[PDB]
C-alpha cells in the first residue's frame, strides 16, 4: 500500500487513487446540470443558501468563456474558476491565431488535456471539479462533461454533484420522450424542474436557482443568463411540478 | 492523517487537510464584523493585545479610496493579500482610469489563493478577510476564505466566537439594510453586532477598530478616541 | 519527511512554533520605552572566562535614530540587521529623511515568512527594535520569526522573559524617567541572570532624540550598577 | 517499498509502475484488431456507449493522426488523447523539417522512445495506453506498428489488443498458418474490413450491430473512419454468405 | 522601428450640446496608390464609444482586435456588463493610451493617430486624442493629419471654446463635419469621396452612418481657367 | 509541474552496494543471451530474436545495430533502453567526434562515450540506471579489431570473446575451450553459432538468429564509386540465407 | 527612422512666497505650427499640498506626473498615512527621472 | 536545482544538522590559539595513525589567508578548503576596493557569515568545521584571536581550543592563562601553547605543529627540532 | 510530492559523519588494491586487476592506471566509470592551466581541484558522491616527486608510500616495515610487488592480474618519463624480482 498517497502513481489495479479521491470532492458539491436542445444548450445549478445574510442573485456560479461558451461545475469552486481562466486563455489564443471563435470540441480537448496534465506528476493535485460546458459553433450545438481524470465525452444531457443520480434519471426520461428534440425555452423550464427535483438530496437548507443558455434562435449563439420574467416563469413551472 | 503532509494530497473522502488546517487559524483569530446598507458599508474589528504593556494588533487595512478589508488569522498573509489588492486596484486605475469593482477584487483574491492549494512546495494562506467597498453598483461586503471561496453578503463575521455576531445580523437583516444616509446608526448596529461575540472583556477605547466607506465617504479607519463616541 | 511550510492541526506553522522554542533558549534581552527615551539591555552570557566579552555584540545600531537587541540564534540576526540597515539608508536616499521606526520594523518582518522549498527555514532569533521619529515619538517593537510585530511600552525576550515581563508589568508607568528606566532594566536583568550581574556580562544602551543611538561604556554601566545596589539597600 | 511507486528497479529487476500501466490499458474493457490487405490496412475496435445521456458520435478510441496515419488506442481516454495530440504534433513537425510525410513505423518509434523516457525518468508517469499505428506506407506498403507503456514496439502482420486479445490473436495465427502469406489476399478494402469483423465475431463469440463497432481504414495517401451506415453495409454483406 | 505601408488619412470630430460626432474616409493608401477603397476606420465599442483611427492600417486592424478582446474580457464574471459595469469611453481611451505609450517606449510604435469619441454614464461628452508617441490631449474639436490643418479651423468657428458647446445643436455640428470632409476631399491628395460618420448622443444613443459621399461640389469655375499666366 | 526530482535515486547502502545498479544487472541477467567473438581478421556478434508473438514481424525489431560504418552493437536486458542508447550513441559519434575530426571514432572511444551516458543515469537526479549490458564490436585503423562489454554502472572491459544475459555462465565456459589467437572469421562465426545453440530452446535458424560481423571493407555497400580512399563499411549484418548455409556445415 | 520624442511647447512658472507658493502654466498644447488644444491642463494637484508640472514632451510629462501621484499614494500605504513633505517629494522625483537616465523623460519638471 | 531544506528546526527548537556539524568538529584533530602581549600562536595536533606520510607536500593545518592573517581549523578537511578559498578571495577583494587589508574581525565576520548562510540555504548542509582566525590589523600591534563555528556565531578569545579533547586543553588554559599578565614574549606564548597540547597529544614528536604570527606580516612555522626543544624543556621541569 | 523519495545524500549523522561518504568508502574497500611508493629517483604505481578471465584482452585493457598528463598519473580504486568522469575533468584542468600560464600544472594544484569537486558532491546538489579513491603519482620542479591520495569526502593527503582499495590495513603495515627514505626505484618496484603478493586474495600473483607504472627521471638527462608497463614487461619484472 501507499499507492494512494501520491498523484500519478498506478496502483496494482492500474488505478490512480488520487484522481478517484478528487471525484469524492465533486460528489460532495452542489448539483449542476446541462441540457442539449434543438439549436443550443442550457446550463443550470443549485446554489445552497447557507444563511439569510447571502445577497440574493449576487454570488454567480455559471461562467462564460469567450462569448459563445458556458461553463458550470460541481465540487471545489476555486478549482473550477482556475480551469475556466485557463479555458479563457486557450480560447483567446485560438481566436488570435485562427480568427474564428474556438469550436466546442476543440475547446473541450483544450480543457481535457490541461486536466489530464494534472494527473501526470506528483507535484500537482488533480482538479476537484467535474465541469459541464458547451455552446454553439459553426457545426451546431455541443454539450460536454469533463471529469478530474481529464476524461470527457459529448452528452445529450449531463449532471454532476450530490444529486446527480436523481438528475440523470430525469434527463434520461427527456431523451426517451423527445427523440425529435427539445426547444431552448422548454429546456430552460425542464432545467429548473430537474434542479428542484435534485434538491431532495440537499433538502436541509433552501436554495437559489441559477440558469443560463446559448441558443441560435433565442440568443444569437451567444451565452446569456436567464433573468427576470423568464427566470420566474421557470421557477413557477418547477414549483408546480414538485407539488 | 496520512494525507495532511502537504497541500497536493486529497484524502480518501476528497478533503484537503492543509487547507482545513489553514481555515483553523482563522477561528483562533480575533473577531471582526462586516455589514452594509445601500449607501454605506462598515467594518468593525475587535483588536487583540499580547499583554497590558503591548499595543493592540491592527485588524483593518485600506486598499484604495473606495475599498479596504479587515483580517482574522495570520497577519503577514493579510499583508501579502492586501498588497496584491492594492496593486490590482492600482493597475485598474492607471491602465483603465477605472475603479476596481469589489466583485472583481473578490475573483482575483480567489484565484491567487487557489494556486497555493494545487501546487507542491507552497502552502495555503492562513487568513480570512472581510472586504468592504463602494463602487458603480453601490455598497458591497465580501468574505474571503483561504480555500479560495469568496462570498458576497449583506453582513457577516469571522474569527473566534463569530457565530454570535452572525446570528444577530441574521435577525437584524431587515433593519440595518434600511439604514441609508445615516453612518452613525449603521456603525451602532455593527458595534451592537460585535458585542454578541464578547465574553469577559468589553469594548474599550484602544480595543475597538471601525472602518467605513460609502456614497460620499472615502474608506477611513477610526481608532483611539475617535471610537469613544460608539462605546 | 514533511513540508517546511506545513500547518499543524491547530492552525500554526510547525517551523515557526519550533523557532520560538530556540528563542526561549537564548540569552535575555529587555527594552523599556519612556517619554525621555528608550533603553535596551542584554545578557551577554559568555560560555568561558577566556572569551573576551566585549566582542559579544547582541546590541546593534541600525541607524542613528534606531537601535536593536537580539535573543536566540544570534548568527541568524546578521542578515536581518544587514537588511534593516540597507532599508533605513535606502529610504533616506529615496526620501531625504529618517524612516519611521514602524516602517523599518515592517521591512524586517517581511523577511520572516520567506522560507520554503528563498531561505530553507525561519529565523531562530527575536529582535527588540527601539527608536524615535517625529510622528510617533519614542517606540519599542518586538519582531518575531512569525512575521508579527507588536509595539510595547516595555518588553523582555529570551530565557528569563516571563519572569521579567511580570516584573515589567508592575514597575512600568507613563511618567518614568530615562535614569529610572536604566536602573529598572539592570534590576530585572540581575533578577533573571544565572551569573552575578556586572559591567562585563551585561550591556546597556539607549536611544534619545538629541544624541541618537548609543551603546553604554562598561565604566558608565558600572556606575549605574553601583547606584542600583545602594538604592535597594536603602529600604 | 517506494520502488513500486516510481519507475526505479525492484530487487527482481522489474518496473512495477510499468506493469501496472499495462493493467490500466484494459480499464475500458474494449478489444481492438488490426489486419493488412494487398493495398490497405484495416483496424476495428469495439464501441460501447453504456449511458443513454451520452452523445454516441463523440465516443471514439480511433484517431486520425495525419492524412496517411491512423491510431487506435487501448486504455483510458485522457491518456489516449494525450498520446493522440502528441502524435499529431510530431507528425506535422516531421513533415515541416524533413519535407516528406512521417512513416507509420517512424512515428511508432518516436512515441515508443517518449514512452521509454517515462519508464526511466521518475517525475513522469507512464501513459496507461497501448497505441496501434496503421497506414499504407509509400516504401513498406501496408503497415501495423504497436507501442506499449514499456516503450516496446514492433511491426505486425496482424495484431489484437484488449482483455480478450489472446482469443483474437490465436484465431488470426491459425488463419495465417493455413494461407502461408503475410496478409489478406484481397483487392478491395471493403472485403478486408469484412474479414476483420468476421474473425473478431468468431474469436469473441459475439454478434455486432452497426453501433457496437468502430472501423478505421488506411489506403494509399489517406486514412479514414467508417460511419455507422458504412459499417451496416459491411455487416449485411457478412450475414448474406 | 518601422515605416507605415498601407495608410488611412484624416479623422475629424467635435462636441455638441448633447454628444459627439466623429468621421473618417474609407480609403487605404499604398503610398500615392489609392489601393483599397472599402476600409472602415471608425470602430464602435459597445453603444457609447467610437474609436477613429488614422495611419498604418495593419496596426489599425491589430487595435481593432484588441478592442474586440477588451469587450469579451469585460463581460467575464460581470453580471452588470451591459449596465453599470459596461465599458466607458474613458476606460477604452486610457487603455489605448497606455498601449501606445508602452509601444513607443519599446521603440516599436503602433503607427497611428487615434480619436476616441463617446458619451459617459453621467451624460458627459468624451473626446480625446492619442498617437504613436503616446501624446494625449482633449479639445472641443479634434482632428488628425490633414484634418488638423483644414478641418479644425472650420470646426472651431462653430465651437470656439467650452461655452459654445451647449449652444451647438446636432444639426449644426453634423453640417460642419460634412463640410469639413468636402474641403478635405478638395485638398488632400490621399483622401476619398466615400466616408463614414458616427454620432454618439446621450438621448438617442449611437447612430452609425456608412457609405456617405461628398456632394454639392464646386468645379464649374475650372472651365474659365486657361494656361498658367 | 517542473522536474522536482533533482536528487539521486541511486545511493550507497550501508554495505557499500549501489542497489539500483545491482538491480539493473539482475534485469540484464533475465535478458536473452547475446555474445561476441573476436577473430584475427574480424569480429562476430550474435543473439536470439526472441519474438514476443508469431504475428509480430521480428525483422522490424533490430537487436544488432550499426553505430558507425565500422562499429556494431548488441545487447541483453531491456530492449527499449537499448534502442534509446543506440540513438544517443549514433548522435554522440557525430557531435563529439566526426564533426570535429572529420572521421568516425575508434571503437574504444565511442564505447567510452556510451559508458559516460550510462554512468550519468547512475548519478544524475531523478533517473534510474539503464537496464542493459551492451556488447560493442568494431574496427579502426590504429587499434585494429576490438570487442567491448558495457554494463549499467558505465564500466567497460575489452574481450577476446564473451557472453551476457540468460545463459552467459555456460556460454563463457564454452567459448574458453574453443577460442585461440589463430581463429579466422569463418571459424569464429562457426563457434558463435555452436555457442548460441545451447541457450536457444525452440527454433534455431536464420529467421530466429540475428548475427553481424565486423570484417573486410564492403565497397558494394558504400553506395558510390570514385574516391579510392573510401572502400566501404566493415560492419555487415548477415542475411537469413547466409546463416542457414553455415548451419548445414555445423 | 522612428523618433520617440516630440515637442508640445508650453511654458510654466513657479514662484515661492514667504508663506505661499504659486505654480502657473499656459494651457496651450501644440505640435510644430498647429494647435492641438487651447485648454489642456498642465499643472496638477498631486495631493499632500503639492503641485507639479512636467513641461516639454507631453507624453513623458503625463507619464511622470502619473507615476509621482502613484508614489504619493504608496507613500501613504507604506508609512502610515504620513504627509509627504516637499523636500521628500523632490528627492523621490529625482529617482523617478534618473531611473530613465539612458532613455530620459524629455521634460523640465517644477513642483 | 536541488532545493531541499536540510537544516530545519525540531520540536525542542534545535537545528540538528548544525548540531551534528559540531560533532564532526569534535572528531577533528585538536587546534589551539593563544595570544601573548605582542604575538599570537596557533598550535595544531597531527594524529600519528598516519606514518609513511610525506610531510613536505601534505596539506598543512594552518593556512595563510593574507600575509597578516592565518586560519586553522578542526573538523572536515575538505570543508575547510572551501572556507579558506572564499576567505582568501575576499581578502584580495577587500584590498582591491577599500585599498587596505582586512581586519582580523572583518575576515572572521565574513567566514562566519558564510557558515551561517549554509545553515538556512536550500539544498546545502552546514560546514563541519570550526575555525581559529588570528593575526594583526594593519598598522596595529594589538593581537587578535577569533573563533567561528558551524552555526555562524563568532567571538574574540584571549585563548581558545577546538576539536577532540578540547574540553581538557580549555580546562588547562582557564587555570594557566592570566588576563592581567599574558605571555609577554614569543617564547612564553609558544611554551604555554605546547604545554596545553601535551595534555592531549601523546608523543611530542611530529604530532605538534606550531605557527607564530607577529605584527607587520611576520609569520613563521616552527620546525620539528625547534618544537622538540620546547617538549624537552617542559618535561625536565615537570620531573620535580 | 517528490520529497518522499529523497534519500538526502548530503546530511550529517548524529555522530557528525557523512553517511554516503562512509558507505562509498566501504565500496572502495572491496576494489582491487592499488599501491604507490615514492623513491628519491622516481615513483612506482602498482595495482591489482580484479578476478580476471583468460578471455579478457589484457594488452588493450586499462582499469587501474591512467595518464593525466606527461608528468602526472593516477591509480584508481572503486567504480571505474566514476573515475573516468573525474579523470577527464582533471585532464582538462591540467590543459587549462598549461594554456593560461604556459607551464605544466603543479601536482598539488591538480589534486586540490579534483578533491574540491568531490567535496561539492558531499555538501550540495543532493547527488550521490563519486565512489572512487585515487593515488596521484606526479612530478613538478617545485616539490619534485610526489604521492597523494584522495577519497569520496574530498580530503587529500601526501604520502611516501600508500595503498588504497582492499586490505589497506595489512598493506600499509608491510610498507611501513620495509620502506626507507634513501630507497631507489628498482627497490620500490620490488617492495610494491612483494606487498601485493602477500595481501592479494588470489592464490598467486601473475602478470595478467597486474597493472604497473613508473615515473622516472630515468629519461635521457633533465626530464621525466612515464612508463605504463606492457603485459610481457610485467611478466619479466615478476621473474626478475623472484615472484614467479
Ligand atoms: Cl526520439
Ligand atoms: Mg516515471
Amino acid at each position: 500500500t501507499g499507492y494512494d498517497l501520491s498523484n500519478s502513481v498506478f496502483s496494482p489495479d492500474g488505478r490512480n487513487f488520487q484522481v478517484e479521491y478528487a471525484v469524492k470532492a465533486v460528489e460532495n458539491g452542489t448539483t449542476s446540470i446541462g441540457i442539449k436542445c434543438n439549436d443550443g444548450v442550457v446550463f443550470a445549478v443549485e446554489k445552497l443558501i447557507t444563511s439569510k445574510l447571502l445577497v440574493p442573485q449576487k454570488n454567480v456560479k455559471i461562467q462564460v468563456v469567450d462569448r459563445h461558451i458556458g461553463c458550470v461545475y460541481s465540487g471545489l469552486i476555486p478549482d473550477g474558476r482556475h480551469l475556466v481562466n485557463r479555458g479563457r486563455e486557450e480560447a483567446a489564443s485560438f481566436k488570435k491565431l485562427y480568427k474564428t471563435p474556438i469550436p466546442i470540441p476543440a475547446f473541450a480537448d483544450r480543457l481535457g488535456q490541461y486536466v489530464q496534465a494534472h494527473t501526470l506528476y506528483n507535484s500537482v493535485r488533480p482538479f476537484g471539479v467535474s465541469t459541464i460546458f458547451g455552446g454553439v459553433d459553426k457545426n451546431g450545438a455541443h454539450l460536454y462533461m469533463l471529469e478530474p481524470s481529464g476524461s470527457y465525452w459529448g452528452y445529450k444531457g449531463a449532471a454532476t454533484g450530490k444529486g446527480r443520480q436523481s438528475a440523470k434519471a430525469e434527463l434520461e426520461k427527456l431523451v426517451d420522450h423527445h427523440p425529435e428534440g427539445l426547444s431552448a425555452r422548454e429546456a430552460v423550464k425542464q432545467a429548473a424542474k430537474i434542479i428542484y427535483l435534485a434538491h431532495e438530496d440537499n433538502k436541509e437548507k433552501d436554495f437559489e436557482l441559477e440558469i443560463s443558455w446559448c441558443s441560435l434562435s433565442e440568443t444569437n449563439g451567444l451565452h446569456k443568463f436567464v433573468k427576470g420574467d423568464l427566470l420566474q416563469e421557470a421557477i413557477d413551472f418547477a414549483q408546480k411540478e414538485i407539488n | 492523517n496520512n494525507y495532511d503532509g502537504d497541500t497536493v494530497t486529497f484524502s480518501p473522502t476528497g478533503r484537503l487537510f492543509q487547507v482545513e488546517y489553514a481555515l483553523e487559524a482563522i477561528k483562533q483569530g480575533s473577531v471582526t464584523v462586516g455589514l452594509r446598507s445601500n449607501t454605506h458599508a462598515v467594518l468593525v474589528a475587535l483588536k487583540r493585545n499580547a499583554d497590558e504593556l503591548s499595543s493592540y494588533q491592527k485588524k483593518i487595512i485600506k486598499c484604495d479610496e473606495h475599498m479596504g478589508l479587515s483580517l482574522a488569522g495570520l497577519a503577514p498573509d493579510a499583508r501579502v493579500l492586501s498588497n496584491y489588492l492594492r496593486q490590482q486596484c492600482n493597475y485598474s486605475s492607471l491602465v483603465f482610469n477605472r475603479k476596481l469593482a469589489v466583485e472583481r477584487a473578490g475573483h482575483l483574491l480567489c484565484d491567487k489563493a487557489q494556486k497555493n492549494t494545487q501546487s507542491y512546495g507552497g502552502r495555503p494562506y492562513g487568513v480570512g478577510l472581510l472586504i468592504i467597498g463602494y463602487d458603480k453598483s453601490g455598497a458591497h461586503l465580501l468574505e474571503f476564505q483561504p480555500s479560495g471561496n469568496v462570498t458576497e453578503l449583506y453582513g457577516t463575521a469571522i474569527g473566534a466566537r463569530s457565530q454570535g455576531a452572525k446570528t444577530y445580523l441574521e435577525r437584524t437583516l431587515d433593519t440595518f439594510i434600511k439604514i441609508d444616509g445615516n453612518p452613525d446608526e449603521l456603525i451602532k448596529a455593527g458595534v451592537e453586532a460585535i458585542s454578541q461575540s464578547l465574553r469577559d472583556e468589553s469594548l474599550t477605547v484602544d480595543n475597538l477598530s471601525i472602518a467605513i466607506v460609502g456614497k460620499d465617504t472615502p474608506f477611513t479607519i477610526y481608532d483611539g478616541e475617535a471610537v469613544a463616541k460608539y462605546i | 519527511d514533511r513540508g517546511v511550510s506545513t500547518f499543524s492541526p491547530e492552525g500554526r506553522l510547525f517551523q515557526v512554533e519550533y523557532s520560538l522554542e530556540a528563542i526561549k533558549l537564548g540569552s535575555t534581552a529587555i527594552g523599556i520605552a519612556t517619554k525621555e527615551g528608550v533603553v535596551l539591555g542584554v545578557e551577554k552570557r559568555a560560555t568561558s572566562p577566556l572569551l573576551e566579552s566585549d566582542s559579544i555584540e547582541k546590541i546593534v545600531e541600525i541607524d542613528r535614530h534606531i537601535g536593536c537587541a537580539m535573543s536566540g540564534l544570534t548568527a541568524d540576526a546578521r542578515s536581518m540587521i544587514e537588511h534593516a540597515r540597507t532599508a533605513a539608508v535606502t529610504h533616506n536616499l529615496y526620501y531625504d529623511e529618517d524612516i519611521n521606526v514602524e516602517s523599518l520594523t515592517q521591512s524586517v518582518c517581511d523577511l520572516a515568512l520567506r522560507f520554503g522549498e528563498l531561505m530553507s527555514r525561519p529565523f531562530g532569533v527575536a529582535l527588540l527594535i527601539a527608536g524615535h521619529d517625529a510622528d510617533d515619538g519614542y517606540q519599542l517593537f518586538h519582531a518575531e520569526p512569525s512575521g508579527t510585530f507588536y509595539r510595547y511600552n516595555a518588553k523582555a525576550i529570551g530565557s528569563g522573559s516571563e519572569g521579567a515581563q511580570a516584573e515589567l508589568l508592575n514597575e512600568w508607568h507613563s511618567s518614568l524617567t530615562l535614569k529610572e528606566a536604566e536602573l529598572l532594566v539592570l534590576k530585572i536583568l540581575k533578577q533573571v541572570m544565572e551569573e552575578k550581574l556586572d559591567e562585563n556580562n551585561a550591556q546597556l544602551s539607549c536611544i534619545t532624540k538629541q544624541d541618537g543611538f548609543k551603546i553604554y561604556d562598561n565604566e558608565k554601566t558600572a556606575e549605574l550598577i553601583k547606584e542600583l545596589k545602594e538604592k535597594e539597600a536603602a529600604e | 517499498g517506494y520502488d513500486r511507486h516510481i519507475t526505479i528497479f525492484s530487487p527482481e529487476g522489474r518496473l512495477y509502475q510499468v506493469e501496472y500501466a499495462f493493467k490500466a490499458t484494459n480499464q475500458t474493457n474494449i478489444n481492438s484488431l488490426a489486419v493488412r490487405g494487398k493495398d490497405c490496412t484495416v483496424v476495428i475496435s469495439q464501441k460501447k456507449v453504456p449511458d443513454k445521456l451520452l452523445d454516441p458520435t463523440t465516443v471514439s478510441y480511433i484517431f486520425c493522426i495525419s492524412r496517411t496515419i491512423g491510431m487506435v488506442v487501448n486504455g483510458p481516454i485522457p491518456d489516449a488523447r494525450n498520446a493522440a495530440l502528441r502524435a499529431k504534433a510530431e507528425a506535422a513537425e516531421f513533415r515541416y523539417k524533413y519535407g516528406y510525410d512521417m512513416p507509420c513505423d517512424v512515428l511508432a518509434k518516436r512515441m515508443a522512445n517518449l514512452s521509454q523516457i517515462y519508464t526511466q525518468r521518475a517525475y513522469m508517469r507512464p501513459l496507461g495506453v497501448i497505441l496501434t499505428f496503421v497506414s499504407v506506407d509509400e516504401e513498406l506498403g501496408p503497415s501495423i506498428y504497436k507501442t506499449d507503456p514499456a516503450g516496446y514496439y514492433v511491426g505486425y502482420k496482424a495484431t489484437a489488443t484488449g482483455p480478450k486479445q489472446q482469443e483474437i490473436t490465436t484465431n488470426l495465427e491459425n488463419h495465417f498458418k493455413k494461407s502461408k502469406i503475410d496478409h489478406i489476399n484481397e483487392e478491395s478494402w471493403e472485403k478486408v474490413v469484412e474479414f476483420a469483423i468476421t474473425h473478431m465475431i468468431d474469436a469473441l463469440g459475439t454478434e455486432f450491430s452497426k453501433n457496437d463497432l468502430e472501423v478505421g481504414v488506411a489506403t494509399k495517401d489517406k486514412f479514414f473512419t467508417l460511419s455507422a451506415e458504412n459499417i451496416e453495409e459491411r455487416l449485411v454483406a457478412i450475414a448474406e454468405q | 522601428t518601422q515605416q507605415p505601408i498601407v495608410t488611412g488619412t484624416s479623422v475629424i470630430s467635435m462636441k455638441y450640446d448633447n454628444g459627439v460626432i466623429i468621421a473618417a474616409d474609407n480609403l487605404g493608401s499604398y503610398g500615392s496608390l489609392l489601393r483599397f477603397n472599402g476600409v472602415e476606420r471608425l470602430i464602435p465599442v459597445g453603444d457609447n464609444t467610437v474609436v477613429g483611427i488614422s495611419g498604418d492600417i495593419s496596426d489599425m486592424q491589430h487595435i481593432e482586435r484588441l478592442l474586440k478582446d477588451l469587450v469579451t474580457e469585460n463581460a467575464y464574471d460581470n453580471p452588470l456588463a451591459d449596465a453599470e459595469e459596461a465599458l466607458e469611453p474613458s476606460y477604452i481611451f486610457e487603455y489605448l493610451a497606455t498601449v501606445m505609450y508602452q509601444r513607443r517606449s519599446k521603440m516599436n510604435p503602433l503607427w497611428n493617430a487615434i480619436i476616441v469619441a463617446g458619451v459617459q454614464s453621467n451624460g458627459d461628452q468624451f473626446l480625446r486624442y492619442v498617437n504613436l508617441l503616446g501624446v494625449t490631449y482633449s479639445s472641443p474639436t479634434l482632428a488628425t493629419g490633414f484634418g488638423a490643418h483644414m478641418a479644425n479651423p472650420l470646426l472651431r468657428k462653430v465651437v470656439d471654446r467650452e461655452s459654445d458647446i451647449p449652444k451647438t445643436t446636432v444639426q449644426v455640428a453634423e453640417e460642419a463635419i460634412v463640410n469639413a470632409m468636402r474641403v478635405l476631399y478638395y485638398r488632400d491628395a490621399r483622401s476619398s469621396r466615400n466616408f463614414s460618420l458616427a454620432i454618439i448622443d446621450k438621448n438617442t444613443g449611437l447612430t452609425f452612418k456608412k457609405n456617405l459621399q461628398v456632394e454639392n461640389m464646386k468645379w464649374d469655375f475650372a472651365k474659365d481657367i486657361k494656361g498658367y499666366g | 509541474m517542473t522536474d522536482r526530482y533533482s536528487f539521486s535515486l541511486t545511493t550507497f547502502s550501508p554495505s557499500g552496494k549501489l542497489g539500483q545498479i545491482d538491480y539493473a544487472l539482475t534485469a540484464v541477467k533475465q535478458g536473452v543471451t547475446s555474445l561476441g567473438i573476436k577473430a584475427t581478421n574480424g569480429v562476430v556478434i550474435a543473439t536470439e530474436k526472441k519474438s514476443s508473438s508469431p504475428l509480430a514481424m521480428s525483422e522490424t525489431l533490430s537487436k544488432v545495430s550499426l553505430l558507425t560504418p565500422d562499429i556494431g552493437a548488441v545487447y541483453s536486458g531491456m530492449g527499449p533502453d537499448y534502442r534509446v542508447l543506440v540513438d544517443k550513441s549514433r548522435k554522440v559519434a557525430h557531435t563529439s567526434y566526426k564533426r570535429i575530426y572529420g572521421e568516425y571514432p575508434p571503437t574504444k572511444l565511442l564505447v567510452s562515450e556510451v559508458a559516460k551516458i550510462m554512468q550519468e543515469a547512475t548519478q544524475s537526479g531523478g533517473v534510474r540506471p539503464f537496464g542493459v549490458s551492451l556488447l560493442i564490436a568494431g574496427h579502426d585503423e590504429f587499434n585494429g579489431f576490438s570487442l567491448y562489454q558495457v554494463d549499467p554502472s558505465g564500466s567497460y572491459f575489452p574481450w577476446k570473446a564473451t557472453a551476457i544475459g540468460k545463459g552467459s555462465v555456460a556460454a563463457k565456459t564454452f567459448l574458453e575451450k574453443r577460442w585461440n589467437d589463430e581463429l579466422e572469421l569463418e571459424d569464429a562465426i562457426h563457434i558463435a553459432l555452436l555457442t548460441l545453440k545451447e541457450s536457444v530452446e525452440g527454433e534455431f535458424n536464420g529467421d530466429t538468429i540475428e548475427l553481424a560481423i565486423i570484417g573486410d571493407e564492403n565497397p558494394d555497400l558504400l553506395g558510390y564509386t570514385g574516391i579510392p580512399t573510401d572502400k566501404g563499411p566493415r560492419f555487415r549484418k548477415l542475411t537469413s540465407q547466409e546463416i542457414n548455409d553455415r548451419l548445414e556445415a555445423l | 527612422q522612428f523618433n520617440p520624442y516630440g515637442d508640445n511647447g508650453g511654458t510654466i512658472l513657479g514662484i515661492a512666497g514667504e508663506d505661499f507658493a504659486v505654480l502657473a502654466g499656459d494651457t496651450r498644447n501644440i505640435t510644430d505650427y498647429s494647435i492641438n488644444s487651447r485648454y489642456e491642463p498642465k499643472v496638477f494637484d498631486c495631493g499632500d499640498n503639492i503641485v507639479m508640472s512636467a513641461n516639454g514632451f507631453a507624453a513623458d510629462g503625463d507619464a511622470l506626473v502619473k507615476r509621482f501621484k502613484n508614489s504619493v499614494k504608496w507613500y501613504h500605504f507604506d508609512h502610515n498615512d504620513k504627509k509627504l513633505s516637499i523636500n521628500s517629494a523632490a528627492r523621490n522625483i529625482q529617482h523617478l527621472l534618473y531611473g530613465k537616465r539612458f532613455f530620459p523623460y524629455y521634460v523640465h519638471t517644477i513642483i | 536545482g536541488y532545493d531541499r531544506a536540510l537544516s530545519i528546526f525540531s520540536p525542542d527548537g534545535h537545528i540538528f544538522q548544525v548540531e551534528y556539524a559540531l560533532e564532526a568538529v569534535k572528531r577533528g584533530t585538536c587546534a589551539v590559539g593563544v595570544k601573548g602581549k605582542n604575538c599570537v600562536v596557533l598550535g595544531c595536533e597531527r594524529r600519528s595513525t598516519l606514518k609513511l606520510q610525506d610531510t613536505r607536500i601534505t596539506p598543512s593545518k594552518v593556512s595563510k589567508i593574507d600575509s597578516h592573517v592565518v586560519l586553522s581549523f578542526s573538523g572536515l578537511n575538505a570543508d575547510s578548503r572551501i572556507l579558506i578559498e572564499k576567505a582568501r578571495v575576499e581578502a584580495q577583494s577587500h584590498r582591491l576596493t577599500l585599498e587596505d587589508p582586512v581586519t582580523v574581525e572583518y575576515l572572521t565576520r565574513y567566514v562566519a557569515g558564510v557558515q551561517q548562510r549554509y545553515t538556512q540555504s536550500g539544498g546545502v548542509r552546514p560546514f563541519g568545521v570550526s575555525t581559529l582566525i588570528a593575526g594583526f590589523d594593519p598598522r596595529d600591534d594589538e593581537p587578535k584571536l577569533y573563533q567561528t563555528e558551524p552555526s555562524g556565531i563568532y567571538s574574540s578569545w584571549s585563548a581558545q581550543t577546538i576539536g577532540r579533547n578540547s574540553k581538557t586543553v580549555r580546562e588547562f588554559l582557564e587555570k594557566n592563562y592570566d588576563r592581567k599578565e599574558p605571555p609577554a614574549t614569543v617564547e612564553e606564548c609558544v611554551k604555554l601553547t605546547v604545554r596545553s597540547l601535551l595534555e592531549v597529544v601523546q608523543t611530542g614528536a611530529k604530532n605538534i605543529e606550531i605557527t607564530v604570527v607577529k605584527p607587520d606580516s611576520d609569520i613563521v612555522a616552527l620546525s620539528s627540532e625547534e618544537i622538540n626543544q620546547y617538549v624537552t624543556q617542559i618535561e625536565q621541569e615537570k620531573q620535580e | 510530492g517528490s520529497r518522499r523519495y529523497d534519500s538526502r545524500t548530503t546530511i550529517f549523522s548524529p555522530e557528525g559523519r557523512l553517511y554516503q561518504v562512509e558507505y562509498a568508502l566501504e565500496s572502495i574497500s572491496h576494489a582491487g588494491t592499488a599501491i604507490g611508493i615514492m623513491a628519491s629517483d622516481g615513483i612506482v604505481l602498482a595495482a591489482e586487476r580484479k578476478v580476471t578471465s583468460t578471455l579478457l584482452e589484457q594488452d588493450t585493457s586499462t582499469e587501474k592506471l591512467y595518464k593525466l598528463n606527461d608528468k602526472i598519473a593516477v591509480a584508481v580504486a572503486g567504480l571505474t566509470a566514476d573515475a573516468e568522469i573525474l579523470i577527464n575533468t582533471a585532464r582538462i584542468h591540467a590543459q587549462n592551466y598549461l594554456k593560461t600560464y604556459n607551464e605544466d600544472i603543479p601536482v598539488e594544484i591538480l589534486v586540490r581541484r579534483l578533491s574540491d569537486i568531490k567535496q561539492g558532491y558531499t555538501q550540495h546538489g543532493g547527488l550521490r558522491p563519486f565512489g572512487v579513491s585515487f593515488i596521484y603519482a606526479g612530478y613538478d620542479d617545485r616539490y619534485g616527486y610526489q604521492l597523494y591520495t584522495s577519497n569520496p569526502s574530498g580530503n587529500y593527503t601526501g604520502w611516501k608510500a600508500i595503498s588504497v582499495g582492499a586490505n589497506t590495513s595489512a598493506a600499509q603495515t608491510l610498507l611501513q616495515m620495509d620502506y626507507k627514505d634513501d630507497m631507489k626505484v628498482d627497490d620500490a618496484i620490488e617492495l610494491a610487488l612483494k606487498t601485493l603478493s602477500k595481501t592479494t586474495d588470489s592464490s598467486a600473483l601473475t602478470y595478467d592480474r597486474l597493472e604497473f607504472a613508473t615515473i622516472r627521471k630515468g629519461a635521457n638527462d633533465g626530464e621525466v618519463y612515464q612508463k605504463i608497463f606492457k603485459p610481457q614487461e610485467i611478466k619479466d619484472i615478476l621473474v626478475k624480482t623472484g615472484i614467479t
